[PDB]
RNA sequence: CCGCUCCGGGGACAGUGCCAGGUGGGGAGUUUGACUGGGGCGGUACACCUGUCAAACGGUAACGCAGGUGUCCUAAGGCGAGCUCAGGGAGGACAGAAACCUCCCGUGGAGCAGAAGGGCAAAAGCUCGCUUGAUCUUGAUUUUCAGUACGAAUACAGACCGUGAAAGCGGGGCCUCACGAUCCUUCUGACCUUUUGGGUUUUAAGCAGGAGGUGUCAGAAAAGUUACCACAGGGAUAACUGGCUUGUGGCGGCCAAGCGUUCAUAGCGACGUCGCUUUUUGAUCCUUCGAUGUCGGCUCUUCCUAUCAUUGUGAAGCAGAAUUCACCAAGCGUUGGAUUGUUCACCCACUAAUAGGGAACGUGAGCUGGGUUUAGACCGUCGUGAGACAGGUUAGUUUUACCCUACU
RNA sequence: ACGCGAUGUGAUUUCUGCCCAGUGCUCUGAAUGUCAAAGUGAAGAAAUUCAAUGAAGCGCGGGUAAACGGCGGGAGUAACUAUGACUCUCUUAAGGUAGCCAAAUGCCUCGUCAUCUAAUUAGUGACGCGCAUGAAUGGAUGAACGAGAUUCCCACUGUCCCUA
RNA sequence: UUCUCAAACUUUAAAUGGGUAAGAAGCCCGGCUCGCUGGUGUGGAGCCGGGCGUGGAAUGCGAGUGCCUAGUGGGCCACUUUUGGUAAGCAGAACUGGCGCUGCGGGAUGAACCGAACGCCGGGUUAAGGCGCCCGAUGCCGACGCUCAUCAGACCCCAGAAAA
RNA sequence: GUGCGAAUCGGUCGUCCGACCUGGGUAUAGGGGCGAAAGACUAAUCGAACCAUCUAGUAGCUGGUUCCCUCCAAAGUUUCCC
RNA sequence: ACACGUGCGCGAGUCGGGGGCUACGAAAGCCGCCGUGGCGCAAUGAAGGUGAAGGCCGGCGCCGCCGGCCGAGGUGGGAUCC
RNA sequence: AUUGGAUAGGAACAGCUGUACUGGGCAGUUACAGCAGUCGUAUGGUAACACAUGCGGCGUUCCGAAAUACCAUGCCUGGC
RNA sequence: CAUCAUUCUAUGGUUACCCAUCAUUAGAGGAAAUUUCCAAU
């Protein structure tokens, strides 16, 4: 799809519509001291082999691309996630489609 | 799931050597003052056949230099040694056949046999029938001697260590073709339980990694890793090359 | 004589103790979906949408029919304005069937991303203008439905907004599909809660909302082989017979275009059409899986007629002879061999003739064991392999009657 | 080391062709990607985090088939036709060489020809575009041997005519 | 203009069918409340308090409500509708009734067809089927025809035939 | 072929100076042995002996599940589920 | 162990079951400054925690708080009773 | 300068006869001429439809950029 | 009419700091040789 890098939408803290800054969400690096990852290693260590499932039956090919909305007004600077439907190709303000233009 | 025959070989019990009629250990005389500072003389009592071994052994009888007792030794008999011959042995011995003096004190190009590898281990190298080692070069700094071994490997050796001069007796017995399975039966019956060799492809796939199949084939490369575990280590073990060995 | 290592060869390395990485079917454990006109192979009828089936509420099945789906869209979302489309007719330099320009007809015959259906004309289409209601937030409801989730949806309400003069309209796509629990991870939010004797600070843990995904789509973490096989079962299910059925096979009618020098019908009968049969194969799964001995031959009886010969006859395109068609007809015959395990076929030779069949595809406590069809082996192709092969090859235990009946 | 251990093939004879692309195996670490603990260095109040470094192996590069194994398809072409030496193209790591063959290996198939028979899906001898032959996954042979598997002939005979 | 069609065509368009309504929670005045809606005690809703019982189609019938709960979750058949299939005692659906769970009379004999459902008995009477004899009942002076077969015909499901 | 016999009997065969036959002693023990290789043999047991225990192992699968009368009386369908 | 039904006791409580005191009796009886304790009498939130009727009349047509008195809803249907 | 189509261009073949390339011939190839064979066609005969008779035109299958050694000439044979 | 250099002013200019340059991060794009063009690249 195509989403612009600017978006005049609602800011929760401000309590109004203010112009936001759109950027694609990525994951963070997995903390080694998250309780789950700590529990995992205590269980995984020693003998017993692999203790929890390894998912292999990978079915779907694309993600629900998420936008990281960021308030521009510099007192607030509050953010939230904005999940959009599944799409394969994705760009932020690439090239606006035009009309009456020749496909050469 | 069955253990292969080679793993069964290590236990012994059945695969042990047949050492009932084996006429003692074929040892080179012990080092003493009269091997180190000069020579000691012994008589060749009788050249004698040892079961399983191809070379004849020589009962050589020395006289004990400290007691009034007389000392009998079992040398690997050098080709051309005879009974009622005097065998000399020591640093100041003479360089003719059947005569065991240290390797440092004999010239380059000298054919030896029953050669010690580490000095005073009573003779280890080139003591199969017909085999010989050549002294190539000496090194009075470090006191060391390159000696070519029957395989073709030149190995550095500590000059102080000893070898009967000449080639081992019973030489050239591998030139005669054993005509018949019974002659092979009789050979290995004097040695150990190894002979009637069942090839792994003819075995079942539980006994040997090559067994099984509706054709009698291997289905994996016969050439195998050195690191491979006991039970899989079968075929051509760590084979650098294979096929008809062309050139040198 | 004097001594401090018994002499010699190594030597701070071998090596051992402990961690760490790699290798590791040599061993270990375990797995190797499901549906299914038997299983497999193939498909997905496994999650989901359209028209039909569906019997004019709704609902309704099959590996029913015709299809579609795992997307796509910063506009193809949101208003507002102005326009009218497909196609046709008539004209117009170059200009032709097709470029562009006008005028006329034009109920949608176009278009609305895609499947199909529905819907649609001062629009829902076309072209422009501004935009981000595709945002934030409680509940209620509908659809599937257990009246549970999910997805999707519908009406509100509270915010904040866009648009337009305004009425309004908008919380994604004109409607009907395009999707995802717990656990875990990750991000986001608040001068948030707890980090346990108190305090500060990192850190961790919570609360709330998105995301990473389970397509077997209410969501295990998973390769084969067995002819060396085992067990619990199953006639819920295949491999015989028997049933039903008769496509196919076989056999027989009907009509009469033609064949037959002539002449539809002596003998034939195309284009069509009605049957019969169960010596073919299918189709099915009813009986049998605490077992009905699963090919052929040999032997032996009986039976059928759809008659090859023989008895009696009718018709011929019947002069005789030989041969054809048909009738009453199963009394009596229907052989000896080469090759093949063969049923089948084929040939030789004899013959009045060398018809076709049934009886659990008659007949293994009647035989035989040649073939298939266990375990041994060889080959070819196939597989990394174990192994596979209605692919050849060779070797491979044929049990019991003295019971009842039947018959003698 | 004329030894021990591990494999394949299977006496003699005569041979053993081509392929190192794949899969192994093996040799090389001095231009070096990936790489663990430890160690080192920095940032921080510290836990920690980050960076450099960095063994074997893997990657990269040689070797090796008597290692596992593998060893093409399509057109046109001789002055009767048939065949096609020759040519053209596609194409591989190499395109099956010497041999052998409807073999215990050939689906079609009871192949075609000859021979054996009165008659032979059997047998032997040939012919090979060989479903799917082939060279120590050994090829071709082969005297002697065989309670091996076939076919024919002589002799013999109740196997049979056909039973007593 | 004319011939012939459509499960995935349709202007029309049934029968059978599916909702709802057929009163006291109704009707009827009158006042009160509201922050909702507003030109307007407008609109709407919500409250109090009065007055109206010919109980407002037929027929039948006492209803309401809540806990705990087994077995079951292989079905099968028939009329009509209906899908695949040449068909099938085949496979799959709709409606209702059966069988399963069920005897009984009749269909000679049958799970399901026809009649009819069952405590143990006496009398009476029928259903569906019958009434030569088996075998209860035509042993009526039954009515009118039809038919001759050297293969007669003879009673739902049903157990054997067509074109000609 | 309910045997003489849980492998025997007859004729007929193979071999019979050698990889010959054989008695005693001795070694190898169960995922082990041993195997001129047939998954053969390991005490009538072998594609993992036998014995005792864990153990009354588990079984969505077979089989059975014991007196009488009285009343009421089904379902083989829905949704989800390796 | 749990759920529901039923019977009995007591009832905002209830219960000694553990402990103790005094042939059948290893019973029965008793304790109350032996109710420790269980379950019930209070819920809800992850947690810090918080934790279960009001109206009217006056002192300053509307006041933060002074006091005053009555004070645990309403509609409809409801066996019984009046 | 990778490329990617096209279409520009080379190739392998062409049912028989007749005539011309020669000093003269055996063959080709090519030019061609007439039938075949393709293509249209109108009658003659239909119940069918598929032929028949006559007239008028008429190569294919491959390979991009070629690429072909030498090309249509290869041979045999007569010079006192 | 266009552009640069100059000073004069203007209620104007952030000074722990402005701008041209040096650099890296954030987007848009070709003529020709090669022909016979096409749309690329």
């Amino acid at each position: 799809v195509n989403v612009p890098k600017t978006r005049r939408t609602f800011c929760k803290k401000c309590g109004k519509h203010q112009p936001h800054k759109v950027t694609q969400y990525k994951k963070g690096k997995d903390s080694l001291y998250a309780q789950g990852k700590r529990r995992y290693d205590r269980k995984q260590s020693g003998y017993g082999g692999q203790t929890k499932p390894i998912f292999r039956k990978k079915a779907k090919t694309t993600k629900k691309i998420v936008l990281r909305l960021e308030c521009v007004e510099p007192n607030c600077r509050s953010k939230r996630m904005l999940a959009i439907k599944r799409c394969k190709h994705f760009e932020l303000g690439g090239d606006k489609k035009r009309k009456g233009q020749v496909i050469q | 799931g069955r253990v292969i025959r080679g793993q069964r070989k290590g236990a012994g019990s059945v695969f042990r050597a047949h050492v009932k009629h084996r006429k003692g250990a074929a040892r080179l005389r012990a080092v003493d003052f009269a091997e180190r500072h000069g020579y000691i003389k012994g008589i060749v009592k009788d050249i004698i056949h040892d079961p399983g071994r191809g070379a004849p052994l020589a009962k050589v009888v020395f006289r004990d230099p400290y007691r009034f007792k007389k000392r009998t030794e079992l040398f690997i008999a050098a080709e051309g040694i005879h009974t009622g011959q005097f065998v000399y042995c020591g640093k100041k011995a003479q360089l003719n056949i059947g005569n065991v003096l240290p390797v440092g004190t004999m010239p380059e190009g000298t054919i030896v046999c029953c050669l010690e590898e580490k000095p005073g281990d009573r003779g280890k190298l080139a003591r199969a029938s017909g085999n010989y080692a050549t002294v190539i070069s000496h090194n009075p700094e470090t006191k060391k001697t390159r000696v070519k071994l029957p395989s073709g490997s030149k190995k550095v050796i500590s000059s102080a260590n000893r070898a009967v001069v000449g080639v081992v007796a019973g030489g050239g017995r591998i030139d005669k073709p054993i005509l018949k399975a019974g002659r092979a039966y009789h050979k290995y019956k004097a040695k150990r339980n190894c002979w009637p060799r069942v090839r792994g492809v003819a075995m079942n796939p539980v006994e040997h990694p090559f067994g099984g199949g509706n054709h009698q084939h291997i289905g994996k490369p016969s050439t195998i890793r050195r690191d491979a575990p006991a039970g899989r280590k079968v075929g051509l073990i760590a084979a650098r090359r294979t096929g008809r060995l062309r050139g040198t």
